């Protein structure tokens, strides 16, 4: 409804920038510049399962250095 | 039904050539007489009177006028701007014939709108011309081509009784079922009808040749269906609505029946238009053309019929798309005929006709309401269509969702609004606070009711605690949870955590233990800072180190530790998640530094400003309350706990410290203004120099009501937690407030190094005034969600306008205003903002669907009672349950279970069980069918006044106790008016927080240490002992603490009842040596610091000498207007009576068990009659009231007397205003 990211039936790329940050991108939109495609379009819960296993540097003790 | 509108259609045929004028006029009467529909008559009744006649048109000769054309227009306008009668048999037809030249004629024609329409009037003009031409050949008058009015009426009754009807009815019944809501190119609401028949006509020919090239690439596409596909896309894109209802011109009569009819014929019917973003222009042109074909098989159906089976409510459609062309051609021998249109009729919104010519080019005709549109903004929209077409002529494989409808001058205006680049230093919070502390080390910085720190003193305590945190294993990059009451040590703790290079995690102790443990298991902080009282709650939390911080530490220098780095996390604020579990927002160090440096640049603070700390630490608004005053030199003052909920306690708090800067939530500002009178508004809010509102939509009417009371500048700020406090700003006072047209103050312009986007579903920008999805870019974005990469990648998305950068998805719907400011419009998700509290309805539903035997559960926000809708946000959380077994659920016991999981504000106030969840034909849960909750030991005799107070505010008679204040429609804003109303009806004070913990008639009706030792302020270093006066309580020494060095402890000792030193002593030396037991045990060896006042003065001067029998030294002995007992005596009983009068007047008349107070005075009088002053050779300090011989009267009982003068009485020498001068003297003497 309304926002294309709130669509539970939508498919989403998983993108990654130079700083190792991950962004979902809806399949129906033109891909943004500066981001690499990591995963092909998956489900809302499939993206949730991939992100929880490949992006675990998201704690305040991980921003302690760089 | 009702007599119709009386607006007419007007046109003139411009004839060029030799015209037989008195013959053509005679041909008009002959033509009009043939059509018996033009003899229609209204009298309510509507019928045809064939006894009506037509008069010859009056011929007018303007060839000898100074301006033949201009005068001819005025003539036709003078008849057109007159209201037609519709009454009488007066035929509603009028023709003219104005002669402009020898060869040029203006043939004016006017008809009532119920006689002809835009399609049928050329039939009458052509028949009059046929009669005219036929006579010019010498032939008789031609027959009547029109069918009589009787035959067209039976034609309609032939219909409506057939199977085509009911079949057409079933089609347009299902059409309005899936008919989307209408759209409009105007930001104004859409009215049902429209008054003015004077409209705005606009004709535009596109000579760029782009449409010609578009149709030559789409050869198989019909040009009318292609042009219509363009308009359908053009309207949806400009309104940012892919589904909208439009109108379309059909015909109720077809074939010969339409060419023969006198009119009307046209039929405007609803048309649902869906714009699929992934489609190409041919596919949209195909589906749209195939959709009209199905509608044309039912176009004979009446348009006024769709309305009847559907006043001034919203209409069915907005824009009207016309693809038809009307034949105005006449053939008069050697005469050129050109029809010019004067009056088409009223338009409600916008009519758009498209004309692809024979050569392939494209012209459009725009008709618009003059109230909703103007000349230039239509040219601007029609320019967007010119580039719309051009982008498909370049690439016909372009998707309809990716087509660009924004002009080149609006991309530039967005490049100017986001030019917020400001170079800031690569610094941290600790470096900014240490910078200001070096500037003004002696200025006042932090103060509550028992403390006042200078900047140097504050940094000494912060570094002391930050070293203690390091000694307990807090390394840079860790989290520290904080569960502290609002005091100076709450502020110190946060600064100390940042000083150690760690991030702080604020905890609301009002949350249940199951949620705090869940929050602590997700953040996993290295240490928890709390008090000893809150400690037993965290015992069930495994692997968590505790630290009790409730007293100042020993200071060891103020040098900064330099452990903080800009890349570190500054703080973690938890919010509600739509999946059930809360989520933590980690805000970086650089993100909060930019927010504060802008705050100080845009709203400068100085050393005479007083910032208030009243926002609960859980809310990220407090973040700039804890640090912004310390990067500027201002003073930060701690409000009392539970005082942010009390407007009256807020008024006392503002006047007490002279607060200059504070924050408000619009619901609280509305409740604060409701408690204000102009007398109290200048007694508390007089020192306010600037006030900030955020968290909710700020009503402009409230700001004007706030500007009249105080005149203090008000500022609207907007931003989510993920964007470091606030992301935009807008003035809510002065000239900007008077120029606000909307209901709410705009959220404004971007702060430093911050951008705003407002995009559609395909991530393209939207033109001004059009609603879109609000996104945030810049240096102020959060690092992400703690432990939640799935949430981060979903809300912190890629930014297609800044390669590689990131962009936060707010979930807010917003639009651009003409001045560049952003206006908040609403949400796009199920997140609500109740009185400033961020609440996710998804979480509350997930917890209720986990309850025992619960099949379905729905949370809903509504106003239970309309008598409580006075100001602020009156919404309540109402939960609806469906049992899986069909058995009753006992909702009150389920409500108690929810309170052990959800925060108090997220717990529904009422739980109602439903047989079936009220779905609709869609299956999408109709929330308007959700039933609002309806409004036993009868009251009492004491709770009869409070039960009468509910009936006042709640507007409903409450007669039985255990009546929940909230379940009757009350809310925490109305509890402030409730507690303020009971405080006038009871001698005892009632705080709005007492209503919170116990909201019930009988439970609210049931609702300063009394021990030997009074712990006024427990510090670290030396202890100043204050002795009780004749009342037997050291309560009045509360105001001395703030004037002392924070290391000093202050322990007042007193005499309680029963079993008290004044009640049990026969001699005054029996009690004077009884306090030597309590004083010597806590300081077995001195030195000693003693203060007395009146009876406590002689009680200290006896101990000060009983200690000089020891053994230890007496460093400070202070006496507040004390006299030796050698000075029963009268007149001193009138003085100690004034001591009893003043002491009781400061208890607010609360309480009674306090016969102890007057009892102590009675046992004090009999104790003063056997008293005897002891030597004490040392030095003592005297404070004397000038308004009542202190030297010689004390001479042989204290060798040294330093003495100080104060203009007061013996009663007011202990007053808070007198300690304003006495206070600093004790501090200066004690060191
Ligand atoms: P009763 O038992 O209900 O008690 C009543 C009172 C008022 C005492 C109680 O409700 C209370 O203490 N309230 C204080 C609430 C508070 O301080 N809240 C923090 C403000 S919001 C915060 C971030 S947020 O994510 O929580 N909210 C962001 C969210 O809010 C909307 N919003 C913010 N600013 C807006 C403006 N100016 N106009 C319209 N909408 C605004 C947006 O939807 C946004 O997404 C802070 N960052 C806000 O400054
Ligand atoms: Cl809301």
């Amino acid at each position: 409804f309304s926002n294309p990211f709130d669509d539970p039936q939508g498919a989403f790329y998983i993108l990654r920038n130079a700083q190792g940050q991950f962004s979902l991108w809806p399949q129906q939109c033109v891909l943004p510049a500066g981001w690499d495609i990591v995963c092909q379009p998956q489900s809302q819960a499939s993206c949730q399962q991939w992100l929880e296993a490949h992006w675990r540097t998201l704690t305040p003790t991980n921003f302690t250095q760089l | 039904s009702e007599l119709p509108s009386a607006w007419s259609v007007a046109h003139y045929v411009e004839l060029t050539g030799e015209v037989d004028s008195p013959l053509l006029a005679r041909a008009v009467v002959a033509g009009l007489a043939q059509a018996d529909t033009l003899r229609m008559r209204f009298t309510v009744w509507q019928w045809v009177d064939d006894a009506l006649t037509f008069e010859l048109p009056e011929i007018i000769d303007l060839r000898t006028n100074i301006d033949p054309h201009g005068t001819a227009q005025a003539l036709m306008q003078a008849d057109l701007q007159q209201d037609l009668r519709v009454d009488s048999g007066k035929p509603l037809v009028f023709h003219q014939l104005i002669q402009v030249a020898d060869n040029r004629w203006y043939w004016y024609q006017r008809y009532h709108h119920l006689l002809v329409d835009g399609f049928s009037f050329p039939a009458i003009t052509r028949q009059i011309a046929n009669i005219y031409c036929t006579w010019l050949r010498g032939e008789p008058t031609p027959a009547s081509p029109f069918t009589p009015f009787a035959d067209v009426v039976e034609e309609y009754q032939q219909y409506r009784e057939s199977e085509a009807w009911q079949r057409d009815a079933a089609f347009w019944a299902e059409q309005r079922r899936q008919l989307p809501p209408p759209a409009s190119l105007s930001p104004a609401p859409l009215p049902g009808r429209s008054a003015s028949a004077d409209i705005l006509r606009l004709k535009l020919e596109f000579t760029d040749g782009e449409f010609r090239q578009l149709a030559t690439q789409l050869s198989g596409v019909q040009r009318t269906d292609l042009a219509l596909a363009l308009a359908a896309l053009w309207l949806g894109r400009l309104c940012n609505r892919m589904d909208y209802a439009a109108g379309f011109i059909f015909m109720r009569r077809l074939g010969s029946a339409a060419l023969t009819a006198t009119g009307p014929v046209l039929n405007v019917l609803p048309l649902g238009i869906h714009i699929a973003a992934q489609e190409t222009l041919p596919e949209l042109a195909t589906r749209l053309a195939a959709q009209l074909k199905k509608m044309r098989r039912h176009q004979r159906y009446d348009a006024e019929q769709i309305v009847r089976d559907s006043a001034g409510d919203e209409p069915l459609f907005g824009p009207v798309l016309n693809i038809k062309v009307f034949d105005y051609q006449l053939d008069i021998p050697d005469v050129q005929a050109q029809t010019h249109t004067l009056a088409t009729g009223p338009v409600n919104d916008l009519e758009l006709a498209l004309f692809p010519d024979v050569h392939g080019d494209l012209s459009i005709e725009i008709l618009a309401n003059k109230q909703r549109y103007d000349e230039p903004t239509l040219i601007q929209h029609a320019e967007r269509l010119k580039m719309l077409i051009a982008q498909f002529a370049a690439d016909p494989a372009l998707l309809c969702g990716d087509v660009d409808i924004m002009l080149p001058g609006e991309y530039a205006q967005l490049a100017q609004l986001n030019a917020t680049q400001v170079e800031i230093p690569e610094t941290t919070l600790s470096a900014l606070v240490a910078e200001q502390a070096a500037k003004t080390p002696d200025a006042p910085a932090l103060a509550d009711a028992r403390y006042l720190f200078s900047y140097r003193e504050m940094r000494e305590q912060v570094v002391a605690l930050a070293n203690l945190l390091r000694e307990r294993g807090v390394k840079p990059g860790d989290s520290v949870a904080v569960a502290l009451p609002r005091s100076v040590f709450l502020t110190l703790a946060l600064h100390a955590i940042v000083e150690a290079g760690a991030a702080w995690l604020p905890l609301d102790t009002g949350y249940p233990d199951d949620r705090l443990k869940m929050m602590l298991e997700d953040a996993r902080p290295s240490l928890l800072i709390t008090t000893d009282d809150q400690l037993p709650r965290f015992s069930d939390v495994p692997n968590l180190t505790s630290l009790c911080y409730n007293a100042p530490l020993t200071p060891q220098g103020s040098a900064p530790l330099q452990l903080s780095q800009p890349h570190h996390t500054a703080y973690i604020i938890f919010t509600s998640g739509s999946t059930g579990r809360p989520k933590g927002v980690m805000v970086g160090q650089t993100a909060i530094v930019n927010r504060l440096l802008w705050m100080q640049n845009h709203y400068p603070l100085t050393g005479e400003d007083v910032v208030a700390q009243k926002t609960p630490c859980s809310f990220d608004v407090s973040v700039w309350e804890f640090f912004w005053p310390f990067i500027a030199g201002a003073k930060l003052v701690m409000a009392e706990p539970e005082a942010h909920r009390d407007p009256l306690a807020m008024q006392q708090f503002f006047a007490e410290y002279g607060v200059t800067t504070t924050h408000f939530v619009p619901s609280m500002l509305a409740a604060f203004v409701a408690s204000l009178t102009p007398q109290t508004a200048r007694q508390s809010c007089a020192t306010l120099k600037q006030v900030f509102c955020s968290g909710e939509a700020l009503p402009a009417d409230l700001c004007r009501e706030w500007q009249q009371l105080t005149g203090a500048p008000l500022h609207n700020l907007y931003g989510p937690t993920e964007a470091a406090v606030d992301v935009s700003w807008y003035p809510a006072f002065g000239e900007e407030l008077a120029q606000v047209r909307g209901s709410s103050v705009p959220i404004g312009y971007p702060v430093w190094n911050t951008g705003l986007r407002i995009l559609d579903a395909m991530m393209h920008p939207v033109p001004p005034g059009v609603a879109g999805d609000l996104y945030l870019t810049g240096i102020q974005l959060a690092q992400g969600y703690l432990g939640r990469p799935d949430l981060t990648a979903s809300r912190f998305i890629a930014d297609p306008f800044a390669p590689g950068e990131r962009m936060y998805r707010t979930g807010d719907v917003a639009r651009w205003l003409d001045n560049g400011a952003v206006e908040y419009l609403g949400r796009s998700d199920d997140q609500l903002k109740i009185r400033g509290q961020r609440i996710e309805l998804g979480e509350i539903d997930r917890v209720m669907q986990a309850l025992p035997d619960v099949e379905q559960a729905v949370t809903h926000a509504c106003v239970i009672n309309q008598a409580a809708a006075t100001g602020g946000d009156a919404r309540q959380l109402v939960g609806y349950l469906v049992s899986q077994s069909g058995l009753p659920l006992d909702t009150s016991a389920l409500q108690a279970q929810l309170r052990e999981t959800l925060p108090p504000h997220m717990v529904p106030v009422v739980l109602l069980q439903l047989p079936q969840l009220p779905l609709s034909a869609n299956g999408k849960l109709d929330r308007k069918a959700l039933p609002l909750p309806e409004l036993r030991a009868p009251k009492a005799g004491s709770e009869t006044i409070i039960a009468a107070a509910f009936s006042s505010l709640l507007g409903c008679d409450v007669q039985d106790a255990d009546a929940d204040f909230f379940a009757l429609g009350g809310h925490s804003l109305l509890a402030m008016k409730l507690a303020a109303q009971l405080s006038r009806q009871v001698a005892r004070q009632v705080t709005p927080g007492q209503v919170m913990v116990a909201s019930t008639v009988a439970k609210l009706a049931t609702i300063m240490g009394f021990e030997t030792i009074l712990p006024l302020r427990e510090g670290n270093g030396p202890t100043l002992f204050c002795f009780h006066p004749a009342s037997g309580f050291a309560w009045q020494f509360s105001v001395l603490s703030r004037y002392l060095d924070p290391q000093w402890s202050i322990i007042g000792i007193q005499s309680p009842r029963p079993n008290g030193p004044m009640q049990t002593a026969a001699n005054l030396d029996e009690v004077c040596e009884a306090h030597l037991a309590t004083l010597l045990e806590q300081q077995p060896h001195g030195p000693y610091y003693l203060l007395g006042y009146s009876l406590g003065g002689t009680l200290a001067q006896g101990i000060a000498a009983r200690l000089r029998a020891r053994g230890e030294q007496v460093a400070f002995l202070g006496l507040l207007d004390t006299w030796p007992p050698e000075t029963l005596d009268p007149e001193v009983l009138a003085e100690i009576n004034r001591e009893r009068e003043a002491f009781l007047a400061a208890q607010q008349g609360s309480t009674e068990l306090f016969t102890t107070i007057e009892g102590n005075y009675a046992d004090a009088v009999r104790l003063l009659t056997t008293a005897h002053s002891v030597p004490f050779d040392g030095k003592a300090t005297l404070f004397v009231a000038e308004r009542t011989s202190p030297e010689r009267a004390w001479s042989p009982w204290i060798a040294e007397l330093d003495i100080y003068r104060q203009d007061c009485a013996h009663v007011d020498i202990i007053s808070p205003g007198t300690f304003e001068k006495i206070g600093p003297i004790i501090r200066a003497t004690l060191n």
